[PDB]
RNA sequence: CGGUAGGGGAGCGUUCCGUGUUAGGGAGAAACGCGUGCGUGAGCCGCGUUGGACGAAGCGGAAGCGAGAAUGUCGGCUUG
RNA sequence: GGCCAGUGAGACGAUGGGGGAUAAGCUUCAUCGUCGAGAGGGAAACAGCCCGGAUCACCAGCUAAGGCCCCUAAAUGACC
RNA sequence: AGACAACCUGGCGAACUGAAACAUCUUAGUAGCCAGAGGAAAAGAAAGCAAAAGCGAUUCCCGUAGUAGCGGCGAGCGAAAUGGGAGCAGCCUAAACCGUGAAAACGGGGUUGUGGGAGAGCAAUACAAGCGUCGUGCUGCUAGGCGAAUCAGUGGAGUGCGGAACCCUAGAUGGUGAAAGUCCAGUAGCCGAAAGCAUCACUAGCUUAUGCUCUGACCCGAGUAGCAUGGGGCACGUGGAAUCCCGUGUGAAUCAGCAAGGACCACCUUGCAAGGCUAAAUACUCCUGGGUGACCGAUAGCGAAGUAGUACCGUGAGGGAAGGGUGAAAAGAACCCCCAUCGGGGAGUGAAAAGAACAUGAAACCGUAAGCUCUCAAGCAGUGGGAGGGGGACCAGACCCUGACCGCGUGCCUGUUGAAGAAUGAGCCGGCGACUCAUAGGCAGUGGCUUGGUUAAGGGAACCCACCGGAGCCGUAGCGA
């Protein structure tokens, strides 16, 4: 690799360096390949709600002039149409899927691309899972503080487990997502500011992502 | 189920594609009155075909399922 | 996503009636008949901005006209500029015209010069 | 150089503005949206058929039916998988190896559809192999035998799915290689 | 380097989403009114003895996205 | 060759002709010009005649067709 | 018995339309009507597929595939088998025979298919499996309860700002004079049900049950199948027309049989019609409870934010509108004056009068005041030139308003060979108002992989999404009916 990583304890010393390599994008393409996978994660996230009634939907139409002049709907001779109030809508918006779909091998070259950006933040960690017994949120903040993560810019910790008390324990902070390989996502990685591994961890991804 | 194209089953008995790709068709004309013809059209008119240029468009958007090469 | 117009429309109309300002009557009044009105006023000025270098020319040659006839019993417009190009003068019209305004005792300078060496 | 949802962006050429039409002159097609003036092209709602002209007697009419189809004869369909030895060549067949069929799956250099799955295989002469391997397939064409049994190579033919044949025709069919075998003995 | 039908290239703006529970904002936001300001233009930028709480720029995304014509259509107000 | 449009009512003028009455701003063809889709000047006004093909600024200059008594730019010029 | 939105099953069953006309065909067995039942319905335990290799009731999705085919071979219609998933479940009865009757019935026995059963003899017997009153059980639902942590300053109000602190298994949400993790209600977490409901286990009990040998004589669903005709439906339009189901008429065979394998015959394979019943996977929203929203914000969203299916209109079936925002709080203006009331002007309330026809308040339209100017004048009302007069300046030679007189100047749109047209259209102003979406085919531009590329349905810490899912599909051989 061409930068190392910072291995700190529980405490905050640093005990050692470590690598992470990746199949990165080629440097003309890697904004647009990032840039893809995120319009398409942000697109399939969308949920067509938005209907509306087209000409036939609309209640209580007859084919007829009207009879009688409705106050703000029509007048006297007039026939039925769209081009009323309370008339339908021409081509409004009907219940849709956005969902569109990209490659495989597309995608997971845009997780690449981003973690292998951010690796400028990135810390480790010494797998502080027992360090956590009853859920303490305090507790957790204190780690942060000690390990240099202001508890406001939105931090990652990517990890393996989720220990009861550690989940628990960092539910409540609105800047801090924590990630086992089930979920992780484009989004999160590009939305964080600090990054945060463990060493399983980094063994994780240096090989489902690894350069050859 | 969206709805996918239909070939037009009528021109896909009619036309067809070669191996390198492009539309063939028969000559039209024997069928009867052949005494009266002469041998050599006859011969003619056994013969296969490839399409004139210009038909290709409507032939194209009729048998959407062809694979054709317009030598691009 | 439904969108109202909004204040597109009303911001387009006016900055477009800000143009028609003391236009007589309903052309000051209604944005459409406005409309109309701000395109053939852009319009006839775009026309007399080209007519306008025509029309200095037309006066300027006027007058020039005048201040030299009162000189000679003969003499011209034409006569005279035909001598000052074989006298090899590069003054225009304009100048020609305002120096007979503001300075008549120089044309007539001029005029001396001209016949003295057509003389 | 760091990614954000900030500095992300498309490609320049990528991502093309789409045509609104019927948005003023100056910008597009405007008004008639490119139709110009009238008549049946420019009216909203389907169109005309596809291979219609004009009501002329259209193409595809005027031109008798392609040979076999015309009348129900049954099209003719692909009934081997079809290898050359070129294809052989190219992949990494080591000396002794087994071809077949299922080994050209392995090395990928056939990946057989549903139709194809059902199939069998047959070896077509084109290319010079050099090496020795074992062959097994159901067919192969004249050349290609002759260029492997040339370079050493065994075939192994395999056995098609027997035809099932009642009683009777097997005694006539018998009774010819009776004739044969009492005439040349 | 005139230009209709028509084709191609380059842009502006509207509402909404991401960044974002953003910058800014009862020391006055949106809007409304103004400009000896800047644009090829769509428009932008600045200003307010109006207004009273929201909401830019940038880099991206999406459309119920731009009106002077439809004997359009609904309200309002004239003429006679 | 690919992708992908409109057009498929034309008008007059010059020339060659046919129909008609060597009638029609008539009608129908042929080789051209302009209008269509072309502003400017000359034609009193005046799609199709003459000059000329308008990127834009200038209170500069030279010319085309056409003009030089006054309306209205230039000779109330010269010689037959 | 009646009621019941959509979905479903059965019964009747169109037409415009498409075919650039139309009659076969299409629309479409759609709409509509009628009847019926359910939370789903229907279908369903091989007289089935297939092809010489195998599968193992039904339904639903992906794919095969717009393939084979059908078709005035026109417009169009359009499979299946293999393959991948979701989901799984198999049971009762008739007849032979044995009892009881005169019957008609009842009781035992008996249910299968590379055959069973009845018949005649000899062996095994205890476990296993299915159903289920009663009842404390388990869980959930229908009321609830406990629930952490802040202060002062700042112009009506502080949640904002500057400055200090704190909680977090709680930084969901709503409210509060102004935007709040720490003010209220709440949330995480944790407790809680006398009664009823629901899924589950258990629950006495009720059910069933094996094994072999001999015997082609007994049974194995009759007005049935088939056949002749008339039709219907199967992707399949009478076609060589199978399979399926009905009118009229005829009319079999029992396992040494019968049916199916796309006329038909032979052979082989597969299966057992003419008795029933069955859960799930799938469809739907008059609704109920949670949740999200690149959904609306009073011309929108439901027709309906107020008497909304109301007012009003119609004999009747039926049609069918409009009217939102004083303020934080009514503190909604005591008292005096004009004064018959309404309405107003003061005072008082209030941050503001925002004063009840009350929040921002554009345009048309109606005026009032101040600056310049029109009564010898011909004009799509402008424009270039600018006399005279006036106004706010700081680059005072400029800007702004007015406009003596001269020049030039045939509204806009549509549509036409061609228009100022006496050609169409618009009273004016403001809103609403049109190349949209889904799915496929072709082409272009951008990426990704090219150790060929890609997955579909499906599964996913709810979505998104990691990671799966190679069934398929595209490219690797053509020629030929
Ligand atoms: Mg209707
Ligand atoms: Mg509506
Ligand atoms: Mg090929
Ligand atoms: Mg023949
Ligand atoms: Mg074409
Ligand atoms: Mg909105
Ligand atoms: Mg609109
Ligand atoms: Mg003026
Ligand atoms: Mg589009
Ligand atoms: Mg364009
Ligand atoms: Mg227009
Ligand atoms: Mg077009
Ligand atoms: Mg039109
Ligand atoms: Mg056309
Ligand atoms: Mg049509
Ligand atoms: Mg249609
Ligand atoms: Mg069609
Ligand atoms: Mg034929
Ligand atoms: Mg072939
Ligand atoms: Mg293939
Ligand atoms: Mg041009
Ligand atoms: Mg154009
Ligand atoms: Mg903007
Ligand atoms: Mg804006
Ligand atoms: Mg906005
Ligand atoms: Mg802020
Ligand atoms: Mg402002
Ligand atoms: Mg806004
Ligand atoms: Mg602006
Ligand atoms: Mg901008
Ligand atoms: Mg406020
Ligand atoms: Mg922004
Ligand atoms: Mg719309
Ligand atoms: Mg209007
Ligand atoms: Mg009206
Ligand atoms: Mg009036
Ligand atoms: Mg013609
Ligand atoms: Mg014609
Ligand atoms: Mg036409
Ligand atoms: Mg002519
Ligand atoms: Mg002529
Ligand atoms: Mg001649
Ligand atoms: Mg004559
Ligand atoms: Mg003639
Ligand atoms: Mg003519
Ligand atoms: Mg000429
Ligand atoms: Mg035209
Ligand atoms: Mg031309
Ligand atoms: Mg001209
Ligand atoms: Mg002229
Ligand atoms: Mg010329
Ligand atoms: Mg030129
Ligand atoms: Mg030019
Ligand atoms: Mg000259
Ligand atoms: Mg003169
Ligand atoms: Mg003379
Ligand atoms: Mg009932
Ligand atoms: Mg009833
Ligand atoms: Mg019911
Ligand atoms: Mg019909
Ligand atoms: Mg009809
Ligand atoms: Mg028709
Ligand atoms: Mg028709
Ligand atoms: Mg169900
Ligand atoms: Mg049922
Ligand atoms: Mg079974
Ligand atoms: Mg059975
Ligand atoms: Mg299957
Ligand atoms: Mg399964
Ligand atoms: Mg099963
Ligand atoms: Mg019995
Ligand atoms: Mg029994
Ligand atoms: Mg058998
Ligand atoms: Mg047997
Ligand atoms: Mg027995
Ligand atoms: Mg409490
Ligand atoms: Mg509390
Ligand atoms: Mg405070
Ligand atoms: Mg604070
Ligand atoms: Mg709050
Ligand atoms: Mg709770
Ligand atoms: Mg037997
Ligand atoms: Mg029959
Ligand atoms: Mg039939
Ligand atoms: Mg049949
Ligand atoms: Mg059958
Ligand atoms: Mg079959
Ligand atoms: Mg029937
Ligand atoms: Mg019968
Ligand atoms: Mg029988
Ligand atoms: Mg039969
Ligand atoms: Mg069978
Ligand atoms: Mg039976
Ligand atoms: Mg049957
Ligand atoms: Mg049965
Ligand atoms: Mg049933
Ligand atoms: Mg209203
Ligand atoms: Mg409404
Ligand atoms: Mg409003
Ligand atoms: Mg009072
Ligand atoms: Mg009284
Ligand atoms: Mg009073
Ligand atoms: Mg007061
Ligand atoms: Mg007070
Ligand atoms: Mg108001
Ligand atoms: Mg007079
Ligand atoms: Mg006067
Ligand atoms: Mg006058
Ligand atoms: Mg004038
Ligand atoms: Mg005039
Ligand atoms: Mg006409
Ligand atoms: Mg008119
Ligand atoms: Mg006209
Ligand atoms: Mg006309
Ligand atoms: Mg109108
Ligand atoms: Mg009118
Ligand atoms: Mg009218
Ligand atoms: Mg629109
Ligand atoms: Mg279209
Ligand atoms: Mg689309
Ligand atoms: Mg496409
Ligand atoms: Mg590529
Ligand atoms: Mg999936
Ligand atoms: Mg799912
Ligand atoms: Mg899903």
């Amino acid at each position: 690799e061409l930068i190392p990583l910072p291995i700190l304890n529980f405490s905050g010393e640093k005990v050692g360096e470590t690598f992470l390599n990746l199949k990165t994008a080629p440097s003309e393409t890697a904004r647009a390949v990032v840039h893809r996978g995120l319009i398409t994660h942000l697109q399939n996230k969308r949920r067509g709600t938005a209907s509306t009634l087209t000409r036939a939907e609309v209640r209580g139409g007859g084919r007829k002039p009207y009879p009688q002049k409705k106050t703000g709907r029509a007048r006297r001779g007039s026939q039925r149409s769209p081009l009323r109030p309370g008339g339908g809508v021409i081509f409004g918006p009907k219940p849709r899927d956005w969902t569109i779909k990209m490659n495989k091998k597309e995608r997971r070259l845009a997780l690449s691309t981003a973690i292998a950006s951010a690796v400028g933040n990135s810390f480790v960690v010494e797998e502080f899972a027992e360090n956590f017994e009853k859920p303490k949120t305090k507790d957790f903040i204190a780690a942060m503080q000690r390990w240099g993560l202001d508890p406001a810019e939105k931090s990652l910790f990517f990890l393996m487990d989720l220990v009861e008390n550690v989940e628990k324990s960092g539910r409540n902070i609105r800047t801090l997502k924590l990630l086992t390989p089930r979920s992780l996502n484009l989004f999160d990685v590009l939305n964080a500011e600090k990054l945060v591994f463990t060493e399983g961890t980094i063994q994780y991804l240096n090989q489902r992502y690894g350069v050859d | 189920k969206g709805y996918k194209m239909k070939t037009h089953k009528a021109s896909a008995k009619r036309f067809r594609v070669t191996g390198k790709g492009k539309i063939v068709r028969r000559r039209a004309g024997k069928q009867h009155l052949l005494a009266k013809k002469n041998t050599k059209r006859k011969n003619r008119l056994s013969k296969l075909i490839q399409v004139d240029r210009s038909d290709y468009d409507n032939v194209i958007g009729a048998l959407p399922y062809l694979k054709v090469n317009r030598k691009v | 996503t439904r969108v109202k117009r909004g204040y597109i429309a009303r911001r387009r109309r006016k900055k477009i009636r800000f143009f028609a300002s003391s236009f007589r009557g309903a052309h000051s009044r209604l944005t459409r008949t406005i409309a109309q009105q701000k395109i053939r006023a852009l319009v006839s000025a775009h026309r007399d901005r080209d007519r306008q270098k025509r029309d200095f020319r037309r006066l300027w040659i006027t007058r020039i006209n005048a201040a030299i006839r009162e000189r000679g019993v003969y003499y011209n417009y034409s006569k005279f500029i035909h001598d000052l190009y074989k006298r090899q003068l590069l003054l225009n019209r304009k100048i020609l015209a305002q120096i007979a305004i503001l300075n008549p005792n120089c044309i007539y300078m001029i005029y001396n010069e001209i016949i003295k060496k057509e003389d | 150089t760091r990614f954000r949802l900030d500095n992300l962006g498309p490609q320049p050429g990528s991502r093309k503005k789409g045509k609104r039409k019927g948005r003023g002159h100056a910008a597009g097609q405007g008004g008639s949206c490119g139709f110009g003036m009238r008549g049946q092209k420019s009216r909203s709602g389907p169109g005309i058929m596809r291979g219609f002209e004009g009501g002329q007697m259209p193409l595809y009419r005027r031109i008798p039916k392609l040979r076999g189809i015309a009348g129900g004869m049954r099209a003719g369909l692909p009934k081997y998988v079809p290898i050359n030895l070129r294809d052989i060549e190219v992949a990494g067949f080591k000396e002794g190896e087994e071809v077949s069929l299922e080994s050209l799956k392995a090395k990928g250099i056939i990946n057989p559809s549903g139709r194809e799955r059902r199939l069998p295989l047959k070896i077509l002469g084109e290319g010079e192999l050099s090496t020795k391997l074992q062959i097994k397939a159901r067919a192969f064409s004249g050349s290609a035998k002759e260029k492997l049994e040339a370079a050493g190579c065994s075939v192994t033919v395999l056995p098609g799915r027997k035809k099932y044949i009642k009683e009777s025709v097997r005694k006539n069919l018998a009774r010819a290689d009776e004739y044969f075998a009492k005439k040349r003995a």
